RNA sequence: GACGGAAGGGCACCACCAGGCGUGGAGCCUGCGGCUUAAUUUGACUCAACACGGGGAAACUCACCAGGUCCAGACAUAGGAAUUGACAGAUUGAUAGCUCUUUCUUGAUUCUAUGGGUGGUGGUGCAUGGCCGUUCUUAGUUGGUGGAGUGAUUUGUCUGGUUAAUUCCGUUAACGAACGAGACCUUAACCUGCUAAAUAGGAUCAGGAACUUCGUGUUCUUGUAUCACUUCUUAGAGGGACUUUGCGUGUCUAACGCAAGGAAGUUUGAGGCAAUAACAGGUCUGUGAUGCCCUUAGAUGUUCUGGGCUGCACGCGCGCUACACUGAUGCAUCCAACGAGUCCUUGGCCGAUAGGUCUAGGUAAUCUUGUGAGUAUGCAUCGUGAUGGGGAUAGAUUAUUGCAAUUAUUAAUCUUCAACGAGGAAUGCCUAGUAGGCGCAAGUCAGCACGUUGCGCCGAUUACGUCCCUGCCCUUUGUA
């Protein structure tokens, strides 16, 4: 009637939980993390970069 | 969903907050009513937009999810509306 | 009691957390002297994400190479289930997912 | 169920979503950090802190909030999650404490010179090996101008950086704009140093 | 300080040398100018803008444009006693009661106005935070006390030798320190040793099939079948290179070169980490990081239908496939590693193909999978013809994802058969499992890779130097 399309798939369906942003959405292993959001909190999750 | 929440379902928000003393609501408007209390999710956001701006409840954000605490003057208000016996729910009690 | 067979999974992020558990629970078995085999070290499932460092497009296109590591390890036994509950319940570690399984 | 790679992601992000929440609620409390100890059907959760008075409050008011607040959100059973406050011995060395301490000195309204030496004096007296405290953003000026304070030696590089330093960052909000505030604290088996014995 | 088309040193394949393979030429993909348009949202413009914003946009995303909704405007003061849901027509793209010609309902949630909030991918990165790039892959940078100077400042931080290095030995109005460098961390190389494995195997001992029947003669296959093992497989503990030894080269001090030995002798190879100063670099369009301004119901909030970012007289930038016979085509042979899945897909039938249909294993060293990958190899036809090299451009048909495929999302089947015969001036990348070529996997993803990030396979030519070009670092020197 109003205020809803079919919203099931594509970038419009889903957003970053931390900052509410669709762009740059890391969905590997079911993160649902926007990249700007993901890199700074990556050490606190577990991810430690080397080589 | 949409429109003003019934006045029975106003007390459905308050009587949950009267017993437990916590109520957290997801920021999203189109999201399903919050797990726990069977109402629209917008109506929980509207009633605690209403509550915070007359003090009583202590709002605290992070993470879209809005983690409310209920103060000493807050438990006076609900009891009056609720009609609950005085000293009914101390947070000091376990 | 009955002749059973138990093979306990161990997983964590740290190496140092499991090397406590592998040393402790075999010595905890050797209190009672059960039929222990040594800890079978499976291959390491390294998880990987590569994002860009910059928020916007500017500069040279540089990249992080983030990594987790996961360490599946298996203590083998042949013993009934009532005996093992004493060994596992004492000496639980911080942030180490453990699951006991018959067969 | 879920697979083990997805499980450490789901359990890992729970740590991060927990920690930034417990930063903001325990801001004026001035906490150190968090940790979790999962056991089967009794998920314990250990809050460290500089002071224990605010976090318990009155007969465990704000403990029994934060037991309830977690299990409402993430979908646990009642009394499955349960919080225990804890005191850190040698409390000066934690960096997120001092950044949050230096926040409320500036936010109340002191000069930036006088406050930052006082925070730098405590961590030096507490028995840190060395430290620095930066304050970026505009200050007595319309153009930005980052003041820097430093005493005692502080390494920048290698894997020995990440262990032996502890490092923290916060915002703080003023009439004219936002200031930055860094803190960085070197702690007390190093790579570089070699202590040789005497034979007699 | 910076600059010099001044001197003396030491350095880099983002610089030449010796070369290798390319781009620039052709068509096509894709980004940026412009030109166009109702709208073709918008940032960034030498290296450090231009397959970049993880930017492969059908709607969503969406900022743009032509229209239509909802208030999701807290609360304070105040009038009034209010606001809502909607059939069938009207009207509208619209089965939006939006607004209506009408008349049933809603029950104090809200309306009405004034103050004030609230929200935004509105503006400002020349108000800022945080983060990243660049100066700068180089070796550089501070203060304590003392010395010199009226002082800015200087000395330490150095003639010289040595080093990847302000790294060392040494020289000394300096002495003793800190960060950077180094160390460190992760990974790749070799251990018939250590410690093990019905979620990796091998060897055994008994059975089955086939050829041989030569005989325990070669090749497949079988089991919580075993007794017992760890060479490959896996990974904890460790060992291993110190330039050890020989001969040169040096105040024989620091250390170089060459040869032998060794798995390995450029710091053993390859990365992560990264100082002090900064630049009016970029990002308010990653954010509940934010000051100020804008506007706030006839909206820049929000959301729904449709279009647009893909629009083409023409310039410029990264890539792909080409021009053939070391080849193309058709048959046969047999070999990888990184992943990744609550979707990945074996097995059997139907179908030229795509694909479908009925069972079926998998929370994964167990199942897909030992992912029978392609350059490669063997045997045939083609014959230098733009030909069968080349596969753009174009008509017609059959499936697949989706709620919807037209400006055609792809994948197939048949046709249609252009330019291009090694690329003008300019100029990029690169020293050994490297270049180049050949595939595969993951990220974005309902569907779509000519893109990026990793992974292996086949595997060369030519240097082991240099300051000529283009930059860099340190001294003495000149400066308006």
């Amino acid at each position: 009637l109003f205020n809803t399309r079919p919203k099931k798939f594509g970038p419009g369906s889903r957003q970053c939980r931390v900052c509410f942003n669709r762009h740059g959405m890391v969905r590997k292993y079911g993160l649902m993390m926007c990249r700007q959001c993901f890199r700074e909190r990556a050490n606190q999750i577990g991810f430690v970069k080397y080589r | 969903k949409f429109s003003l929440i019934p006045k029975a379902n106003r007390k459905a928000i308050y009587e949950y907050l009267f017993k437990e003393g916590v109520i957290v609501v997801q920021k999203n408007g189109k999201i399903e009513r919050h797990p726990e209390v069977p109402v629209p999710n917008l109506h929980v956001m509207m009633t605690l937009r209403s509550l915070q701006t007359k003090k009583f409840v202590e709002e605290k954000f992070n993470w879209q999810h809005n983690y409310y605490f209920l103060t000493n003057e807050g438990i006076e208000f609900l009891r009056t509306y609720l009609h609950l016996p005085p000293t009914v729910f101390p947070s000091t009690l376990t | 009691q009955r002749l059973h067979r138990i093979r306990i999974t161990l997983t964590s992020k740290d190496l140092k957390s499991i090397e406590r558990v592998c040393t402790e629970l075999i010595n905890g078995a050797k209190e009672k002297n059960l039929q222990v085999a040594g800890p079978v070290r499976l291959p390491v499932k390294t998880l990987r994400i590569t994002t860009r460092k910059s928020p916007c497009g500017e500069g040279t296109n540089t990249w992080d190479r983030f990594e987790l590591r996961i360490y599946k390890r298996l203590i083998d036994l042949h013993s009934p289930s009532d005996v093992v509950k004493q060994i596992t319940s004492i000496n639980i570690d911080p942030g180490v997912e453990v699951e006991v399984t018959i067969i | 169920n879920t697979c083990k790679k997805r499980k450490f992601v789901k359990d890992g992000v729970f740590q991060a979503e927990l920690n930034e929440f417990l930063s903001c609620t325990l801001s004026e409390d001035g906490y150190s950090g968090v940790e979790v100890r999962v056991t089967p059907i009794r998920t314990e959760i250990i809050i460290r802190a500089t002071r224990t008075r605010e976090v318990l409050g009155d007969k465990g008011r704000r403990i029994r909030e934060l037991t309830s607040v977690v299990q409402k959100r993430f979908g646990f059973a009642p009394d499955s999650v349960e919080l225990f406050a804890e005191r850190v011995e040698n409390r000066g060395l934690c960096a997120m404490a001092q950044a949050e301490s230096l926040r409320y000195k500036l936010l109340k309204g002191l000069a930036v010179r006088r406050a930052c030496y006082g925070v730098l004096r405590h961590i030096m007296e507490s028995g840190a090996k060395g430290c620095e405290v930066v304050v970026s953003g505009k200050l007595r000026a319309q153009r930005a101008k980052s003041m820097k304070f430093k005493d005692g030696y502080l390494i920048s590089t290698g894997e020995p950086s990440k262990m032996f330093v502890d490092q923290a960052i916060r915002s703080v909000q003023l009439r004219q704009g936002v200031l930055g505030v860094r803190v960085k604290i070197m702690l007390p088996p190093l790579p570089d140093t070699i202590i040789v014995m005497d034979p007699k």
